[PDB]
């Protein structure tokens, strides 16, 4: 079957600064078919509490997702997304970078 | 500004894992206003939007019979597209819609638009006369000539010049505060060095609503398209987006480079530069 | 506000 593979970006709601609260984002885009296992991860562990958009799609029929989950960023705390589907021989897992 | 109104179906099977699901989404512009999804524990169409919850128990119902109705007919679709492509009862499938009116700044109808699609794939589609269709391949060949027999058309000309349109004005003017409001990118350059012999310069649009803006890097006045790295457009979570373009520079060239921001918030395009 | 549904594929 023709697929599409995610693209993936992870970021905040709003500038980083530590020790402020602030949300931190898994968009998932580009997709087919629909199904998609998305993590948020905190120092390589899955963050309990993460909510996400309802599905919907792009002109050219790819779906698009938001994973989200308030967090108060540190200097030593890494954050990553983890992202799964049919695409995918192993999950792939995208760090955050404050500056991306 | 202009404005639209657009509502997106998914219809999944699942073959072992129970009938196909059915969701349903629907937009203003860049808003989400209600969901629908066949999976819940309760299916009914719910408020995404505070502007959509004065609607009376008479809009609620109405729209979740039509929900309810669509995920049995989608359910029936994909059993008939098996037989159009003769695909097995084994598989995974997905047919989406997506449908709604524009409008211009004066909030006439610009056009109409009806879109389905197989697997990803264009499957049929109403042509801009909302009276013609354009199948994707002999499948979708028969379903025109299903729905031309049934003059389909017709009554979705009626729903997308009449309802669509007297719908979309009612929810600008409910929710007018936040849909017909633009908020302006806020907007900066940043410098990452990435040898001693070239930078990364990165320029933001932060916090801006509608989704739409243009966001390019000159050089000397020329536009730097293929050596321009763009970012998908992506959703804060507050309403909002995000978007950033960057280009690597000669150190002791950033001067050379300006980064040009157009928005329907902006009254003017801007012109930024790196500020060390 | 969403239409109805006229036929099937």
């Amino acid at each position: 079957m023709i697929q599409r593979t995610p693209k993936i970006q992870v970021y905040s709601r709003h500038p980083a600064e530590n020790g402020k609260s602030n949300f931190l984002n898994c968009y998932v885009s580009g997709f087919h078919p629909s199904d998609i296992e998305v993590d948020l991860l905190k120092n390589g562990e899955r963050i309990e509490k993460v909510e996400h958009s309802d599905l919907s799609f792009s002109k050219d029929w790819s779906f698009y997702l938001l994973y989200y989950t308030e967090f108060t960023p540190t200097e030593k705390d890494e954050y990553a997304c983890r992202v799964n589907h049919v695409t995918l021989s192993q999950p792939k897992i995208v760090k955050w970078d404050r500056d991306m | 500004g202009s404005h639209s109104m657009r509502y997106f179906y998914t219809a999944m099977s699942r073959p072992g894992r129970g009938e196909p699901r059915f969701i349903a989404v629907g937009y203003v512009d860049d808003t989400q206003f209600v969901r629908f999804d066949s999976d819940a524990a309760s299916p009914r169409t719910e408020p995404r939007a505070p502007w959509i919850e004065q609607e009376g128990p008479e809009y609620w119902d109405r729209n979740t019979q039509i929900f309810k109705t669509n995920t049995q007919t989608y359910r029936e679709n994909l059993r008939i597209a098996l037989r159009y492509y003769n695909q097995s009862e084994a598989g995974s499938h997905i047919i989406q819609r997506m449908y709604g009116c524009d409008l211009g700044p004066d909030g006439r109808l610009l056009r109409g638009h009806d879109q389905s699609a197989y697997d990803g794939k264009d499957y049929i589609a109403l042509n801009e006369d909302l009276s013609s269709w354009t199948a994707a391949d002999t499948a979708a060949q028969i379903t025109q000539r299903k729905w031309e027999a049934a003059r389909v058309a017709e009554q979705l000309r009626a729903y997308l010049e009449g309802l669509c349109v007297e719908w979309l004005r009612r929810y600008l003017e409910n929710g007018k505060e936040t849909l017909q409001r633009a908020d302006p990118p806020k907007t900066h350059v940043t410098h990452h060095p990435v040898s001693d012999h070239e930078a990364t310069l990165r320029c933001w649009a932060l916090g801006f609503y509608p989704a739409e803006i243009t966001l390019t890097w000159q050089r000397d006045g020329e536009d730097q398209t293929q050596d321009t790295e763009l970012v998908e457009t992506r959703p804060a979570g507050d309403r909002t987006f995000q978007k950033w373009a960057a280009v690597v520079v000669p150190s002791g060239e950033e001067q050379r480079y300006t980064c040009h921001v157009q928005h329907e918030g902006l009254p003017k395009p801007l012109t930024l530069r790196w500020e060390p | 506000q969403a239409t109805q549904e006229v036929k099937n594929w």
